[PDB]
């Protein structure tokens, strides 16, 4: 009844790029491993057993800079770093 | 000198560790060879296509059908074998534009980071650029960008000016910092506290227009040499 | 400056044939023509995400703004995100979003619109980065360059007052620090008068965002040209395959339903060719915009006419549909 021969399903999820079948959505957030679309990325993490999970991608670390009108931040040391560029 | 040399040696020795690991560091050089192999594989894999004709073999058609009825299947194969080659040349000329745009950027980065020092941020690596070393690579070049990364910062109290005798003193190449009780002057990228001296600051105006001006003593390096 | 492009996927069988015909058995004699085009389209679809990751993901730490918004008399209320909004955008970003009339076909929802090209096998993939995430990358980039200056682009975020930050930035063009410390209110009033004129010059004149409309409308024009070339004959008797199959005699159909197949293959190759050509312009614009961000927002450049007309002090980026707007 379908041009697709087989049919699979474990868990369904409503993503804005389409219906994601086979991944469980979690409330956590990590770095984007496999891009799905619209702020949703998939990876392979454990929680024991390993399974494909769905999550929203991490924007980064949250760091509120302690800004004021009478404070300065002067470094006391340094680090010599070499960065490759292909 | 020895700390900077040891940090540079420890950062250079980690480059070979970061390059021999993770198995996908040189992806920008592998993708060009992968594309140039995929195009050459697709150009041969379309020779086994008939494009709606009887067979994909030419010697079958020239020895199978009529001396003037085979010239409509051969002309059907020719108008697909000249189209696949035209598409290959068009895609190669498209990829050559990206290769030239990458090579011009590589030459600009070589001339502006290897042959000198650039003030463009994030052009010769992340951080304050110091040096860059080129490396010979297959179908490309690798730049080892030596940068300056500050660390271990401390919190101080700042001020725009220092009022000594009803005059406003501004720092020449430094900044007024305070460790809680005294006021010092240091450079912007490294903590090196020095005393407030008339050779480190310059005088411009009074203490009535500057907002946030504080009170301290500006040490004259002449007056102890006049009393003695 | 434009940054990204509408990602389009093409169903080759549903475009050449009509998904209800025995044309699909005749398309297998060509083999690898429907795979190379979708491979080149997947390359563009990941390239327009790489172009956004190269521009907006320049920092890996989301910086925040202090609750007390005093910066020496300067007013950033029109460029900071408004918390009394569901999109959490700025006062310039909600006007920039409302002036770019998008016509993409990437949705799930079902008199018909211009997105009836999905029924011919031409779909639109959504981008990886949501516009709310781009507006928060913009917020982190503003909160870094306001509370730290250029220290957040080279190393750790070092705090600095904004009066001393602009006094530092006056030294980069050859002006001493005493000019701002004697005329701080005049500089603050001139900045707050020049910021408020940006929304007046953007809501008026009706043609400010022409570079984004020229890349929004061009994809829709290339799609509508691809659909309007389906109602052609290429030297045959009809355009509908269900008439040639249900009317003519089987062995004389391998020319009339070969001309249409070759024409629809040439149209798809032409569409992929002009999209691969015009994607190199969007990639060059993104490579220019990332360099402009790194040299004008993350730092102070001494290059003439690279961060505006005049002596550059600082820049403020704003999130735009399929692009970015720089406030130099
Ligand atoms: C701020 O710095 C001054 C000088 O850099 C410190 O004063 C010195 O304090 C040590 C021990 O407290 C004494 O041995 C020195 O003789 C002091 N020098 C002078 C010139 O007074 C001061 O203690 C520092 N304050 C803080 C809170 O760190
Ligand atoms: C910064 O500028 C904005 C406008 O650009 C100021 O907001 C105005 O505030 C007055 C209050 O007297 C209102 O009557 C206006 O309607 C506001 N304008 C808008 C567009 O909302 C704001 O007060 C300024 N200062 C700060 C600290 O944000
Ligand atoms: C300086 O900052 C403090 C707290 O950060 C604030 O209370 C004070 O009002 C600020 N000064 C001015 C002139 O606004
Ligand atoms: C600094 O000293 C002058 C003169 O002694 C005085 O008028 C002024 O108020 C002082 N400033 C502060 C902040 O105490
Ligand atoms: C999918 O269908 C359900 C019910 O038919 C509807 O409520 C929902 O809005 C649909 N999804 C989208 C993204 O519109």
């Amino acid at each position: 009844p379908t041009w697709r021969v087989y049919s699979t399903g474990s868990n369904v999820f409503q993503t804005r790029a389409g219906c994601l079948i086979g991944a469980e959505y979690v409330n956590n957030s990590y770095e984007c491993d496999i891009p799905i679309g619209a702020g949703i990325c998939a990876s392979y993490q454990t929680q024991a057993s390993q399974s494909i999970i769905a999550y929203t991608m991490s924007l980064g670390a949250e760091n509120s800079v302690a800004y004021s009108n009478n404070s300065i931040a002067i470094p006391t040391n340094f680090t010599i770093s070499v960065t490759t560029e292909i | 000198q020895k700390l900077i040399a040891n940090q540079f040696n420890s950062a250079i020795g980690k480059i070979q560790d970061s390059l021999s690991s993770t198995a996908s560091a040189l992806g920008k050089l592998q993708d060009v060879v992968n594309h140039n192999a995929q195009a050459l594989n697709t150009l041969v894999k379309q020779l086994s296509s008939k494009f709606g004709a009887i067979s994909s073999v030419l010697n079958d058609i020239f020895s199978r059908l009529d001396p003037p009825e085979a010239e409509v299947q051969i002309d059907r194969l020719i108008t697909g074998r000249l189209q696949s080659l035209q598409t290959y040349v068009t895609q190669q000329l498209i990829r050559a534009a990206e290769i030239r745009a990458s090579a011009n950027l590589a030459a600009t980065k070589m001339s502006e980071c290897v042959l000198g020092q650039s003030k463009r941020v994030d052009f010769c690596g992340k951080g304050y650029h110091l040096m860059s070393f080129p490396q010979s690579a297959p179908h490309g070049v690798v730049f080892l960008h030596v940068t300056y990364v500050p660390a271990q910062e401390k919190n101080f109290t700042t001020a725009p000016a220092i009022c000594h005798d009803g005059k406003a003193h501004f720092p020449r190449e430094g900044v007024f910092v305070s460790n809680g009780t005294h006021w010092f002057v240091t450079q912007r990228n490294f903590y090196e506290p020095q005393i407030i001296t008339t050779d480190n600051t310059f005088v411009s105006g009074n203490c009535d227009v500057v907002i946030g001006i504080v009170n301290n003593t500006v040490y004259d390096p002449l007056q102890p040499e006049l009393d003695s | 400056l434009p940054v990204s492009m509408t990602k389009t996927s093409v169903d080759c069988t549903m475009y050449i044939c009509g998904d209800s015909t025995e044309c699909s058995n005749l398309l297998l004699q060509y083999g690898s023509f429907c795979t190379q085009l979708k491979r080149a389209l997947t390359g563009i679809a990941v390239e327009q995400d790489k172009n956004t990751q190269e521009v907006f993901a320049q920092v890996k730490q989301i910086y925040k703004t202090p609750p007390i918004k005093y910066f020496g008399g300067f007013n950033f209320s029109q460029i900071l995100p408004d918390p009394s909004k569901p999109s959490k955008r700025s006062f310039i970003e909600d006007l920039l979003f409302n002036k770019v009339t998008l016509a993409d076909a990437g949705f799930i929802k079902q008199r018909d619109l211009i997105c009836a090209q999905k029924f011919k096998g031409l779909t639109v993939l959504p981008p990886l980065l949501t516009d709310e995430m781009i507006a928060q990358y913009t917020s982190a980039l503003l909160a870094g360059t306001i509370t730290s200056g250029w220290t957040f682009g080279a190393g750790a975020a070092l705090q600095i007052p904004f009066a001393m930050q602009m006094a530092y930035r006056f030294n980069g063009i050859g002006v001493t620090q005493n000019v701002l410390y004697e005329n701080q209110k005049l500089i603050a009033n001139q900045f707050n008068s020049a910021i408020g004129k940006i929304q007046d010059s953007l809501s008026s004149t009706a043609s400010a965002l022409g570079k984004l409309q020229d890349v929004v409308n061009h994809n829709a024009q290339a799609l509508n040209t691809l659909v309007k070339q389906l109602s052609s004959k290429f030297g045959a008797i009809s355009s509908v395959l269900n008439d040639i199959f249900s009317r003519l005699d089987p062995p004389e159909a391998e020319v009339q339903i070969d001309r249409l197949i070759t024409g629809r293959l040439q149209s798809l190759q032409t569409y992929v060719t002009q999209q691969l050509i015009r994607a190199a312009e969007i990639r060059a614009s993104a490579n220019l915009a990332a360099t402009k961000m790194s040299e004008c927002v993350l730092g102070q450049s001494k290059r003439v006419d690279f961060c505006g007309k005049g002596y550059h002090l600082m820049s403020f980026p704003q999130s735009a549909p399929h692009g970015v707007v720089f406030l130099h």
